[PDB]
């Protein structure tokens, strides 16, 4: 199976806000993640 | 298979966040 | 750890090998959107 570049890097920039901010609501929290990552480009 | 490679790379990336 | 996260994660990821997408970012907000549509 081909491994996408950067995978393990978004999901551990993901994780390590998670570590930080402590959402209860993970699932919220990537969907307000991803959004603001995706615009920060 | 995809499910397993799966669980290794997020398991790995988790333990790199730490 | 949360609880959960590397079970949420290991649904994404799933889906990044199988599909390939272009844009993994994109990709998770789409992801992640609809899951919490279904949720």
């Amino acid at each position: 199976i081909q491994i996408p570049p950067g995978l393990t890097e978004l999901l551990q920039g993901y994780t390590v806000e998670v570590l930080r901010q402590q959402p209860p609501d993970l699932v919220e929290f990537a969907v307000e993640y991803f959004t603001r990552l995706r615009e920060a480009r | 298979q995809i499910e397993y490679l799966a669980k290794q790379i997020v398991d790995n990336a988790i333990q790199q966040a730490k």
